[PDB]
């Protein structure tokens, strides 16, 4: 494990999801921070200078303790380890046929993000949106299929990233136990949903009084796991509030295995579509979506900067397990 | 003796030991989409 990269990870993921929360604070919500981490990853690949840097502190790297070489031979390392459960990342970019590419950015691209070229007419609007969906499609087993809407026809490149993940619990639900019960939307409203339940169950367990929550951990039958955070009724702000590395570390290293008498948790489906933008600027990556952008490293021109990042995801709860999956794109007129 | 009910808003998070990766995140204000 390189564990500057594991924390860098960990700790864009919980910025991203706070911005995520302030956009609608009562909403669902479901994204991939490692999707998102590795696109953008892959986009510094091509990058210079201030546009550059600007990205990978973003990603919350810091850059005095490791090189931009160290962070890519670490992002290959981590795709290489991730792809008993069903798991895959992948990495593309769909170019305009006639654009003219550095050797060295190509070869680059497919040897530390395993991310092969793809000739595409972007002119032809429809169909270039057709190649890249239809790529997301079979790269998620048909769980994403419309991760591009609109696609102008001056587009120079889209890179895009997906990941797929499939998973049975080692501890499964048994249908004949899922029965409509109460969900309090907030205290005082409530509707009827699936909830599962398994009787008599030891599983990782933490009990946090200070921050008025319960977590638990659910392994899946490969060396993953979900960890569930239950905070007590109106204590849902009080729980985010504390969200950080440090605290989800805290979480882990405080569960004790213990015999739950019962746990119910709902059956659900729910999916998110994202426009990074506004959330990337304030991140700190401006220069990138500027006339200024340095992207020289792809094509050996300062000529390409970021229009557009999207981000879509999915998340299936059921008896026997959960399936997730995600893609993030990221559209690149001519500057 | 203990028992864990989430019918209420949740989180969830899904994550690999073997690399240290948070795969997906996740909270659940409404199951009914
Ligand atoms: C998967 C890890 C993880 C993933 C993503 C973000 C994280 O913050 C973590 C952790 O913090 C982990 C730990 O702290 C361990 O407690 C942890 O530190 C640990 C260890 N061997 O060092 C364990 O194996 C785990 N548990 C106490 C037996 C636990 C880890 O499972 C997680």
């Amino acid at each position: 494990v390189d564990r500057g990269l594991a924390s860098a990870n960990v700790d864009f993921a919980f910025s991203l999801y706070k911005q995520l929360v302030l956009k609608a604070p009562d909403k669902n919500v479901i994204f991939s921070p490692l999707s998102i981490s590795t696109a953008l990853a892959f986009l510094s690949l091509g990058a210079h200078n201030t546009t550059l840097t600007e990205i990978l502190k973003g990603l919350k790297f810091n850059l005095t303790e490791t090189s931009e070489a160290e962070i890519h031979q670490s992002f290959q390392h981590l795709l290489r380890t991730l792809n008993e459960l069903q798991l895959s990342m992948g990495n593309a970019m769909f170019v305009k046929e006639q654009l003219s590419l550095l050797d060295r950015f190509t070869e680059d691209a497919k040897r530390l993000y395993g991310s092969e070229a793809f000739a595409t007419d972007f002119q032809d609007s429809a169909a270039a949106k057709k190649l890249i969906n239809d790529y997301v499609k079979n790269g998620t087993r048909g769980k994403i299929t419309d991760l591009i809407k609109d696609l102008d026809s001056q587009t120079m490149m889209v890179l895009v990233n997906y990941i797929f993940f499939k998973a049975k619990f080692e501890m499964p639900f048994d249908p004949q136990d899922t029965h409509q019960s109460r969900f309090y939307l907030s205290k005082k409203k409530y509707v009827m949903v699936p909830m599962m339940s398994l009787h008599h169950l030891t599983i990782p367990y933490f009990r946090d009084e200070e921050l008025s929550c319960t977590v638990v951990q659910l392994n899946y039958t490969g060396n993953a796991s979900a960890l569930f955070i239950l905070p007590d009724q109106d204590k849902m702000e009080e729980v985010e509030a504390m969200l950080s590395q440090e605290t989800l570390s805290r979480f882990f290293d405080s569960l004790e295995f213990r015999e739950i008498g019962e746990l119910y948790l709902p059956k659900f489906s729910i999916s998110r579509d994202y426009n990074l933008n506004d959330i990337l600027l304030q991140l700190g990556i401006e220069e990138a979506f500027t006339s200024k952008a340095d992207l020289s490293g792809i094509t050996g021109a300062r000529n390409l900067a970021v229009s557009q990042v999207v981000h879509k995801a999915v998340l299936d709860v059921f008896e026997e397990g959960t399936e997730a999956s995600a893609a993030t794109a990221l559209f690149i007129p001519l500057s | 003796r203990t028992i864990v009910r989430f019918n209420r808003p949740f989180l969830m998070i899904i994550v690999d030991h073997f690399t240290w990766s948070i795969f997906f995140m996740s909270k659940v204000t409404n199951p009914k989409q």
